């Protein structure tokens, strides 16, 4: 069990990483050029944690056949509670700045959509099937690596 | 020592040229506008160098530069695929002189882990490279720390002043070796932290 | 300290250098710009003309007249591009089916 | 456009004039390699070497 | 006069100053270093930028001597800018002033 | 004699003006890359020299040295001219700003109309770069810069007219003599928010700027078009302090001062707004500037010209 919370939290620091990227890209994208950078400051928290657990930043290749290569280094905690409490503020701060601008959402809203049928024919899975409304994630209907237990 | 283009030679160089040389010099190693490439991951810790935790910025070599006419150091990072190449040989003769190359990556080093039938072994096959940097992704901050040695490369060259006076030939300075230079201090290593800690 | 008649045969210079890129071009285009050529001429004289004088007539004039110049430039334009667009050429000499 | 929109855009571009200058007046969050050095933790995966024995020799 | 010969001469060294630097920036940089169908909606745009440019410069011949022309003045540009913007409502109201369909 | 003497003065006080000018565009580029770097939490350019004030000149000497370069089947006249439509256009239309009281370069009668000559020759250097580059997509998007140019150069002038029609005269030092109450920026607000809007938008400035017009660019002609855009923005403040606030005019400091002071606030202002705003669309920017901006102004002067004939 222990495994399965390790890759579990693993595998969601890195999430959280992909997300800010994509959403301070998608914000580039639009044409505002700062949330990137502060977005960055906030993917620096998450790789701190993750070089102090795994010894790598973008590719840690740090799960193994069986488990993990090594143990938690002590004093994980501390680095999860200062990402976990640097996090949200930053989130809102975010969302505020960019993503309540009317102009990103002139420039969002209503392009390029499809509905259930066409993400269904394509193999569309991700944020965009669950965005036409079917809900299907990988983590509740067939559950793997104990995210039962969450 | 010195490496001839246009052999190996001495130090070609008047007290008034060789101080104004030095400036062209000091001018062009502290302004370096990178061309913007995105390959692969390596071009990701590039990026992430630019951002406000690293602040590349800093060493004025944060000037993005979509077009390569407009770009003096093309930085290869990500792997070298077969369809790839021969536009990045294009982009690469896109460039004005002078250009410099700086391989980001084992992928743009040497081909890295990808051994393999659609890759590129290397970006030194077919582009002449001036700094390379180990690591897949090296960190930002070795990123920087290629920078700076492509500072120091850059400082100690001769290039052209004009087209119309002078010798044209292009001096590219044989410099020692990061490895033989840092070999005194790596080696003096005795004990590191151990990894149970943080 | 600057004659009249040197501004108006300014003027008259510039008129028949438009009228001769009016007539010698077989494209549109430098028929167009031969016509600006002209009513531009015609302006400056009556500019000079009233700057003779003492007058704010000549200035008015010359407003008057650069509004017909962006009308006709604007018109002239417009149909030009309608030409190119039906006939992919500009020559003029092909537009002469009315005739007799 | 309404001009409800255009109160409430323009409303929206206000505030981010103003997060921005307030960011402005935070502080760096900039760590200033070469000059401050890097931490790396204990476990960094960076340069390879080859380790002694405790009697000093080469372990390999 | 001395202060408006003084005024035309500094004017005409401000002039000459700003071109020969311009152009003696770009003489050493060619010196110095060593070698190796659009649509009519633009068409458009222009045109109406050239109509209401000159309806613009009425407007500014007016604007200078308000206190001097009265209140049938300011009717008669009140006319003028009527059609003005009457004419902006018609281009608008049409599809003349938009981009995108 | 005393004639030649002040002349000799006024001619280098206008060379004074100039060279400061051509300074503050090349040294606020530089300070461009700093105050972006304050406004996104890090710090810019630090290193090159004390606070990296020799940045900039290791900027000029890098294009300066770079290898000249022209497309082989372009034009080579219109190539070379529009950088220098893009420097000069408005570095000449620096030359009506009252500074001070003794410090103007041309005392015209018309200024503000000078003004409007720049920037309706300075659309020029944008269609003269897309046109010679011999490349598509270089043509497409310098065609789309400049009707963005005409859509707000065509209300720059009446935004302008409100202050003009205050003041009664075309005249830079008697618009800063009619401030000696209150500023333009109270009742003419409108007026006041269209001009930045316009000299915003005709200087390319963020957010107002089928690849770019400037790939083929290179070398010092770069440098050319880079440099112009900050001395436009220099000028374009200047303006705006000229008109709205009061030029020279102030309480306590002498008279430079202020209006130093004024100019670096919206200077400042800027950046500011270009490290900020986000990026509007094509059709949505000429929307604001046609059916938002220009009835705005046509209202603006009329109001204006009610209430000045009310009293
Ligand atoms: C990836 O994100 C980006 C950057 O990295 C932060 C950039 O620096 C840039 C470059 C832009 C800037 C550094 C700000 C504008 C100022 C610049 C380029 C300074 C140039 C100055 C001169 C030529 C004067 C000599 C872009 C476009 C970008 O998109
Ligand atoms: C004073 C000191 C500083 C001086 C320096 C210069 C300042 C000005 C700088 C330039 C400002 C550029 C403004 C650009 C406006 C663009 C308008 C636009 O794009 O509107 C479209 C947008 C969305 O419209 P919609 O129809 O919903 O979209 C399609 C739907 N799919 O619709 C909207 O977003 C609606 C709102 C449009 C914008 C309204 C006006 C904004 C003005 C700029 C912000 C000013 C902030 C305060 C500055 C300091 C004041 C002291
Ligand atoms: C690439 C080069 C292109 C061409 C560049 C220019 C070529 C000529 C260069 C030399 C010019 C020398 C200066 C000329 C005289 C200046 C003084 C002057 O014009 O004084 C006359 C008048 C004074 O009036 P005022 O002072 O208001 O009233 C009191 C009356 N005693 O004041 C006036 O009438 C002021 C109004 C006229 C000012 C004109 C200034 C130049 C305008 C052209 C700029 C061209 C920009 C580049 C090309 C754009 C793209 C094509
Ligand atoms: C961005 C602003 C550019 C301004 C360029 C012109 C600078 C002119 C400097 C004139 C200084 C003296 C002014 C008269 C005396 C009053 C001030 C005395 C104390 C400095
Ligand atoms: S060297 Fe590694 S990190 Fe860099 S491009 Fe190759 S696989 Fe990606």
């Amino acid at each position: 069990d222990r495994v399965n919370v390790i890759r579990v939290m693993l595998s969601e620091l890195f999430r959280i990483n992909s997300h800010l990227l994509y959403i301070s890209t998608f914000i580039q994208d639009v044409g505002a050029m700062t949330p990137v950078f502060f977005a960055f400051t906030d993917r620096q928290k998450i790789y701190d944690l993750v070089e102090a657990i795994t010894g790598f930043r973008m590719h840690p290749a740090w799960f193994r056949i069986g488990g993990v290569a090594h143990d938690l280094p002590r004093g994980w905690d501390r680095l999860l509670r200062e990402f976990l409490d640097w996090m949200p503020k930053r989130l809102a701060s975010y969302e505020k700045a960019a993503l309540q601008n009317t102009i990103l959402k002139g420039r969002s809203q209503g392009v390029a959509a499809y509905g259930a049928k066409e993400a269904l024919e394509w193999g569309t899975t991700g944020a965009g099937l669950r965005a036409t409304g079917i809900d299907f994630d990988v983590r509740k209907a067939r559950p793997y690596s104990g995210y039962e237990n969450f | 020592d010195y490496t001839l283009t246009r052999e190996i030679v001495t130090d070609p160089l008047n007290v008034f040229m060789g101080k104004l040389n030095d400036m062209v010099n000091w001018g062009r190693k502290n302004s370096i506008w990178p061309y913007n490439f995105g390959l692969s991951c390596c071009y990701v810790e590039m990026v992430t160098s630019f951002t406000a935790v690293h602040d590349v910025a800093r060493f004025g070599a944060e000037v993005l530069r979509a077009s390569p006419r407009q770009a003096d150091l093309m930085v290869v990072a990500g792997t070298c695929f077969t369809k790839m190449a021969p536009v990045i040989q294009r982009l690469y003769d896109q460039m004005l002189e002078p250009k410099w190359v700086i391989s980001m990556g084992a992928c743009a080093n040497s081909g890295g882990m990808y051994d393999i039938y659609s890759v590129v072994q290397g970006v030194d096959k077919f582009i002449p490279v001036d700094v390379y940097i180990p690591g897949c992704p090296p960190r930002p901050e070795a990123y920087m720390q290629a920078l700076m040695l492509l500072q120091e490369s850059i400082g100690k060259e001769r290039r052209p002043l004009s087209w119309v006076v002078g010798d044209q030939g292009v001096y590219r300075a044989n410099m020692q070796s990061e490895r033989e230079r840092k070999r005194g201090e790596r080696i003096a290593v005795t004990n590191l932290r151990t990894p149970d800690e943080i | 300290m600057i004659p009249l008649q040197h501004g108006l045969i300014l003027a008259a210079i510039l008129f028949v250098l438009g009228l001769t890129g009016l007539v010698i071009r077989r494209n549109l285009l430098f028929m167009l710009i031969g016509l600006e050529i002209m009513i531009n001429a015609s302006a400056l004289a009556f500019v000079v003309a009233g700057s003779y004088w003492g007058q704010t007539d000549g200035q008015v004039m010359y407003i008057l007249a650069i509004s017909l110049a962006a009308a006709e430039a604007s018109i002239g334009l417009a149909l030009l591009l309608q030409l190119h667009r039906r006939r992919q050429n500009l020559n003029i000499d092909s537009v002469s089916e009315m005739r007799g | 456009m309404t001009l409800k929109e255009l109160l409430v855009g323009f409303g929206t571009q206000v505030r981010s004039i103003w997060m921005i200058g307030l960011h402005a007046f935070a502080k760096r969050e900039t760590r200033m390699y070469p000059e401050e050095p890097v931490y790396l933790p204990p476990r960094y995966r960076g340069r390879i070497v080859l380790t002694r024995d405790p009697d000093g020799e080469e372990r390999c | 006069s001395t202060e408006v010969i003084a005024h035309h001469w500094a004017f005409a060294i401000f002039l000459i100053v700003a071109i020969g630097l311009c152009c003696l920036m770009l003489v050493g940089g060619w010196f110095l270093g060593g070698r190796a169908r659009l649509s009519a909606k633009f068409y458009l745009v222009a045109m109406f930028f050239v109509i209401f440019d000159v309806e613009a410069l009425y407007l500014f011949a007016w604007s200078t001597s308000i206190r001097e022309s009265g209140w049938v003045g300011f009717v008669e540009a009140a006319i003028f800018i009527f059609v003005l913007l009457a004419g902006l409502v018609y281009l608008v109201r049409i599809g003349a002033l938009d981009w995108t369909p | 004699s005393p004639e030649l003497i002040e002349i000799l003065l006024t001619i280098l006080k206008a060379v004074v003006i100039l060279l400061v000018v051509v300074t503050c565009g090349a040294f606020m580029s530089f300070g461009e890359r700093r105050l972006l770097g304050l406004f996104q939490n890090r710090y810019g350019p630090n290193r090159v020299g004390w606070g990296g004030s020799l940045q900039l000149v290791a900027d000029m000497i890098k294009m300066f040295f770079k290898e000249d370069w022209i497309p082989k089947f372009s034009d080579r006249v219109i190539f070379t001219l529009a950088p220098m439509i893009a420097f000069t256009s408005l570095l000449l239309a620096f030359a009506i700003v009252p500074v001070s009281p003794g410090w103007v370069v041309a005392d015209l009668n018309i200024g503000i109309l000078f003004f409007l000559m720049m920037a309706g020759l300075a659309v020029y250097a944008v269609l003269f770069a897309g046109w010679s580059s011999n490349n598509k997509y270089s043509l497409l998007g310098a065609m789309r810069a400049s009707a963005q140019t005409l859509s707000y150069e065509v209300f720059l002038g009446l935004s302008l007219m409100g202050v003009v029609a205050q003041a009664g005269s075309f005249n830079m030092t008697d618009i800063v003599n009619s401030q000696a109450h209150v500023w333009n920026v109270i009742p003419q607000f409108f007026g006041f928010i269209t001009f930045a809007i316009a000299g915003v938008a005709v200087c390319h400035r963020h957010p107002f700027d089928a690849d770019g017009y400037h790939i083929e660019y290179s070398g010092m002609k770069f440098g050319l078009f880079f440099v112009g855009e900050y001395i436009g923005i220099v000028t374009i403040s200047a303006l705006m302090v000229t008109l709205f606030f009061g030029g020279w005019q102030g309480p306590l400091l002498p008279p430079f001062i202020w209006f130093a002071l004024k100019t670096a606030f919206f200077m400042m202002m800027f950046i500011l707004i270009r490290a900020s705003l986000p990026r509007p669309r094509y059709d949505q920017v000429m929307s604001f500037g046609w059916k938002i901006c220009l009835p705005l102004t046509l209202i603006n002067l009329l109001v204006t010209a009610a209430v000045i004939l009310w009293q």
